[PDB]
RNA sequence: UUUUAAGAACUAGAUACUAACACAAAUAGUAAAU
RNA sequence: ACGAAUCUCUUUGCCUUUUGGCUUAGAUCAAGUGUAGUAUCUGUUCUUUUCA
């Protein structure tokens, strides 16, 4: 397959184009939102997948897996801030939704910081959320 | 007249240009507002979320159950909630009535013989035939019961 | 301004015609809102009967909401309290599905109703006048948690 | 390629586009008078 | 194509009756001489 | 240069404004040169015009006179169901 | 010999390689990031800069 | 911090007002109000109107319907001139049609703030 | 409307001296260079009785997220070229600030829109064969430098100077990093 | 709901056996500059996190290929013209 | 660390698809016929 | 003893490449020949290990 940069240029370009175009038919079909992000990963280049998330939340944000994958995204380059105030934002505009809450928890905790934990939990109690909460808390 | 000719030769035609219904391209129309106006309904009666395969597929229903009418099928699926059930009825008659009360202002506008065009005729005999025979079926079954 | 909370579709809305606030339906929970601030204002209690095609507000602060399963369903607006429903008979060949209720609105007055319905007829509905308490009252107020 | 539609068009779309400035024929002045009720 | 076949039969007429069909006598018609011939036909008449 | 401007360089206006193809053409080259009703209607107008204006250019030339000028003119406006063709674009003008 | 970028279509036809595409700054925020970009940039320059060479 | 972190949404604004008292009291707008919000309005309209009236082409729909600057600080006055057209040339050189794509940029994020086992039999 | 509504950007410089000046407006005139999209046009001379007319060539949208005077083209507050100013810029702090700009065609009007700003902004012959040629230095440095104390081919390649001159009065004028030799046959 | 719960649960005892097992086998700035904030981390832990998402990803891939291998190749009852209907048919098998 | 194709030669036609190519000489994608 | 982690298998759950529109079922349904191009359907006979 590949040679050198030329090569590589003309593989991106091609897979873009078409993507791209079957995006541009469909803004739905979330999975090829996902899949063409997944892509843009495996090239090593983030900015673009940043944008390609965030115009796949711009489509749709209820849905959370996007959120979900967009976090694991960031990751797994192990580059974390970038994966905190995303789930500021995630949180703030869900907070009805469990799964991120708890997902940004495990975040906190496997950093062990837990200064953060406590203020957390403070927010996501006070908003007087359910049994499975203060339970958990 | 010229005015527009010479607008468009500078200002390129227009990109949106919606357009209209209109006599020909009428019946797509009914039909696509029809269909979202049931996946509406099917929406919110389902519980949450689950929508795109399970909506494609119950209008796929509709299609199936529509030219069941037609056909005069009666038309039982085998296992289904019956709220959607319902929906589908309702509508169907809907669209039914549509049909019949067509075919016959139609009708009636051929015995006159006042500008009906070619197919409209050939089309409304098929309308016709159809219902005919739903009355033939009809009167013998009430002939038994 | 945005007033998010409503579940799924919303499906309708009216204006207090006095009040200066607008009732806005959704599917199974009708909530009230005030204007200038966006407020939430109140929460009616309505178990799920939806799914909701109208409401209706009146000059005397009643509420309408007809349901597709073929049930009326009154307010009062100040609080929540549901104060009747009714099948509506639904015709003479009909079919099941087709008891519903696809509009409303009250003349002038605020004394007559008028809805029409998917089994091709309208229905006008009056206010029962001998009422007050005598053996007026209805499903008597047990509020609960929204 | 015939598909159902799952959608449809955003006027958006079309609001950000500039104009053109053909003029239509239906567009034309008809009933510049507007009636006022007691 | 069938109903190409359809209209050989059907010309021969509109020529056996030229001079009427096409005449100068018509009502309305724009003048032209056909291309390098010299005959005149008053307004279109495809077939002929 | 309305039309050479639409590029379409093989159709050719004579001086009598006959608009005639000098190249037999490609189908595509049909369809992108049909001309509007505009484009024509306003073709035939000149014409009429040209018309007229000739027989007088002629007369002041001293090759008619004015008897066989005030008769041409007259048969023009009288002929003009023939002469030109305008009536194929607005059909209503079947009145005049 | 370099190769072809094939034509035009439509005269607005746009080359997805040359620029981001439509560009979503994912947001600011709370965190500031922007250390991490430093690493980003030694990583894709580290990156590309190999194939050149190696060539994958 | 813990304002910091969640900052948006608030209970607040999930909890109803006239579930305290009935007859909590919301009045309809007086009037010299609504003749104010009246008159702005319906002043902004002439001016979208007018405009796309004396836009187009119609010569006769027009019938139908400043040194304004100081640059830098005005320094060196102006006064700003339009220049009368060739009116055989088109008016407005630049314009065309042409299609755009805009960036639906927001700062503001909107809380949506809402209230599996039975129910897969029925649906 | 709003099109006139953010009014001019311009110079106080460029602008010219003058006490009084008209400008002419145009309300849909060219395209920006930039964004590729209407807006209006101004005409002007800078004095009055010149030939040459300032035109403006671009938004107040596009130049604004740049910052700079829609004639000049420089920053609006130092009157300097983007591609100096953010370098400065860049230089003190260590390394950013680049303003990465639009090629295809609807990527640069679509980019026109968002509000961001942008990096600049965002703060505000007798043969003379002469070696040991330095690396950096032009000829124009050169003869300029001999012109300077009272004619040239250079190959920087090999680092040798070839050199020739009018007549030898210039070889003792020349004479009365340098390697000499009075070269000819 | 409950099962986003359930999996918060798994990956606790499951995160208690790493913090733990790394026993077995041996603050918050903020700048007055901008309202920016700057905790300080480790690049341990960062890591430890990433390669387990990692591994997750793997082993959960990997489950659903095997299954991929097991399911296409057991079932050979109702016709089949390609994968597809190999794939919906054993849909509507599930259904009953 | 991967890996086994039964190997080679001979032979005929039979069902198909097709081709603005060939039986006073000519037909095409709005319409077709006792 | 029990608890936990890892590998492997089974079952449930999740559905993983898991039917995308409308009109008179949208309409019609076999009448050839010569040569030529391509597709591919049978049989016959001999023979089953390795290194420089
Ligand atoms: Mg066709
Ligand atoms: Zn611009
Ligand atoms: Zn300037």
């Amino acid at each position: 397959d590949i040679l050198d940069l030329e090569e590589l240029r003309e593989y991106q370009r091609r897979k873009r184009t078409e993507y791209e175009g079957y995006l541009k038919r469909n803004r739905l079909d979330m999975g090829q939102w996902i899949r063409y992000a997944q892509f843009e990963i495996e090239q090593h280049d983030m900015r673009r997948a940043r944008s390609i998330f965030e115009r796949a939340l711009l489509v749709d944000s209820s849905f959370i897996p996007l959120w979900i994958r967009y976090i694991d995204a960031e990751l797994k380059v192990k580059c974390i801030n970038h994966a905190r105030n995303l789930m500021n934002r995630a949180i703030s505009t869900l907070p009805r939704v469990d799964k991120l809450w708890y997902k940004y928890l495990i975040v906190e905790e496997s950093l062990n910081n837990v200064e953060i934990v406590r203020s957390l939990y403070t927010k996501w109690c006070s908003l007087e959320p359910g049994v499975n909460a203060w339970n958990s808390f | 007249y010229i005015g527009n000719l010479i607008t468009r030769q500078f200002e390129g035609r227009s990109n949106e240009i919606v357009k209209t219904t209109t006599k020909q391209r009428l019946d797509a129309y009914y039909d696509l507002e029809l269909r979202n106006s049931v996946m509406d309904d099917i929406l919110e009666m389902m519980p949450e979320s689950i929508r795109q395969k399970k909506a494609r597929t119950i209008l796929q229903h509709l299609s199936e159950a529509w030219r069941c009418w037609k056909a005069n099928i009666p038309w039982d699926v085998p296992g289904m909630p019956a709220p959607i059930k319902k929906i589908i009825e309702r509508y169907i008659k809907s669209k039914a009535d549509a049909w019949v009360s067509a075919a016959h202002y139609n009708r009636e506008r051929i015995k006159r013989g006042a500008h009906v065009e070619k197919t409209m005729v050939k089309k409304n005999l098929g309308r016709l035939t159809r219902l005919w025979i739903k009355n033939e079926q009809e009167r013998q079954r009430q002939i038994q019961k | 301004k945005v007033l998010t909370h409503h579940k799924r579709s919303v499906r309708a809305t009216a204006l207090h015609p006095k009040e200066f606030s607008v009732a806005s339906a959704c599917t199974d929970d009708i909530r009230s809102w005030g204007l200038a601030e966006g407020s939430l204002l109140t929460n009616f209690e309505s178990e799920k009967t939806g799914i909701i095609n109208t409401l209706s507000i009146n000059q005397d602060d009643v509420l309408f909401a007809g349901g597709d399963n073929g049930v009326l369903s009154f307010y009062d607006y100040k609080s929540g309290h549901k104060y009747q429903s009714l099948a509506t008979r639904e015709m003479v060949g009909s079919l099941e599905g087709e008891r519903s209720v696809l509009c409303s609105t009250f003349d002038k007055t605020g004394l007559r109703l008028i809805t029409g319905e998917a089994d091709k007829s309208i229905k006008i509905w009056k206010q029962d006048e001998t009422a007050t308490k005598e053996s007026e009252p209805g499903l008597a107020w047990n509020p609960n948690l929204s | 390629s015939h598909r159902p539609q799952l959608e449809a068009r955003s006027g958006a779309k079309a609001a950000a586009y500039t104009p053109t400035g053909i003029e239509h024929a239906r567009l034309l002045p008809g009933h510049t008078t507007l009636k006022y009720r007691k | 194509q069938r109903t190409g076949l359809s209209q050989i039969p059907n010309r021969r007429f509109t020529l056996w009756w030229s001079p009427t069909i096409n005449r100068a006598n018509v009502y309305v018609g724009f003048l032209v001489q056909l291309d390098l011939t010299g005959i005149f036909l008053h307004g279109k008449i495809p077939t002929l | 240069l309305l039309i050479h401007r639409k590029g379409l360089t093989y159709l050719h206006l004579d001086y009598n404004f006959n608009l005639k193809p000098t190249k037999t053409l490609t189908t595509k080259e049909r369809k992108k040169s049909r001309l509007g009703n505009s484009f024509h209607l306003m073709r035939e107008l000149l014409k009429m015009m040209k018309l007229i204006v000739d027989t007088h250019v002629q007369f002041r030339l001293g090759n008619v006179d004015a008897f066989q000028l005030a008769d041409g003119i007259h048969y023009i406006l009288n002929h003009i169901g023939q002469l030109t063709g305008i009536y194929r674009y607005k059909y209503k003008v079947m009145h005049q | 010999v370099a190769i072809k970028k094939p034509k035009k279509k439509y005269g607005t036809d746009i080359d997805y390689n040359e620029d981001i595409v439509y560009e979503q700054a994912p947001m600011p925020g709370i965190y500031d990031t922007s250390t991490e970009d430093r690493q980003i940039k030694k990583k894709f320059e580290q990156f590309e800069r190999k194939v050149n060479r190696k060539g994958l | 911090l813990t304002d910091q972190i969640a900052k948006n949404v608030k209970l607040d604004d999930f909890i109803p007002k006239r579930q305290s008292n009935f007859e909590l009291s919301v009045p309809l707008p007086t009037k010299a109000e609504i003749q104010e919000c009246t008159a702005r309005t319906k002043s902004y309209i002439q001016r979208l109107v007018n405009a796309k009236l004396a836009n187009s082409n119609n010569r006769a729909s027009s019938r139908y319907v400043a040194p304004a600057n100081l640059l830098l600080n005005n320094s060196h006055h102006i006064e700003v001139v339009s220049k009368q057209m060739d009116p055989l040339l088109p008016r407005f050189v630049g314009k065309k049609a042409r299609k755009v794509v805009a960036p639906t940029e927001n700062d503001e994020v909107v809380p949506v703030l809402h209230m599996g086992e039975a129910d897969p039999n029925e649906w | 409307d709003e099109i006139n509504e953010p009014p001019p950007n311009i110079c106080e410089q460029c602008l010219g001296d003058e006490a009084n000046i008209r400008m002419t407006k145009i309300p849909q005139g060219s395209e920006c260079k930039i964004c590729t999209l209407p807006f209006t046009l101004y005409h002007f001379k800078t004095s009055k009785r010149s030939n040459n007319i300032i035109k403006t060539l671009i938004c107040v949208r596009c130049a604004t997220q740049r910052n700079i005077c829609q004639c000049c083209m420089l920053d609006s507050r130092w009157h300097i070229p983007i591609q100096l100013r953010d370098h400065l810029i860049s230089l003190v702090n260590e390394e950013n600030v680049m303003t990465e700009e639009a090629k295809n065609d609807m990527m640069k009007r679509f980019l026109s829109l968002k509000n961001v700003k942008l990096g600049g902004a965002q703060i505000t012959t007798k043969s003379f064969f002469l070696y040991n040629i330095d690396a950096s230095i032009p000829e124009w440095k050169i003869t300029d430098t001999v012109s300077q104390l009272l004619s040239l081919i250079v190959n920087h390649k090999a680092k040798c100077g070839g050199l020739r001159f009018q007549s030898s009065e210039l070889g003792e004028r020349f004479v009365s990093i340098f390697i000499i030799p009075w070269s000819s046959g | 709901d409950q099962l986003a719960k359930l999996s918060y649960e798994k990956t606790l005892r499951n995160l208690a056996t790493q913090t733990q097992n790394s026993s077995k086998q041996d603050k918050v700035q903020k700048d007055t500059k901008t309202g920016k904030i700057t905790i300080a981390d480790d690049d341990k832990l960062v890591n430890k996190l990433a390669v387990s998402l990692q591994s997750e990803s793997k082993k959960r891939y990997e489950a659903r290929k095997r299954q991929m291998q097991n399911a296409k190749t057991l079932y050979g009852v109702e016709s089949f013209i390609n994968d597809k209907n190999k794939q919906f048919n054993e849909k509507l098998s599930r259904e009953s």
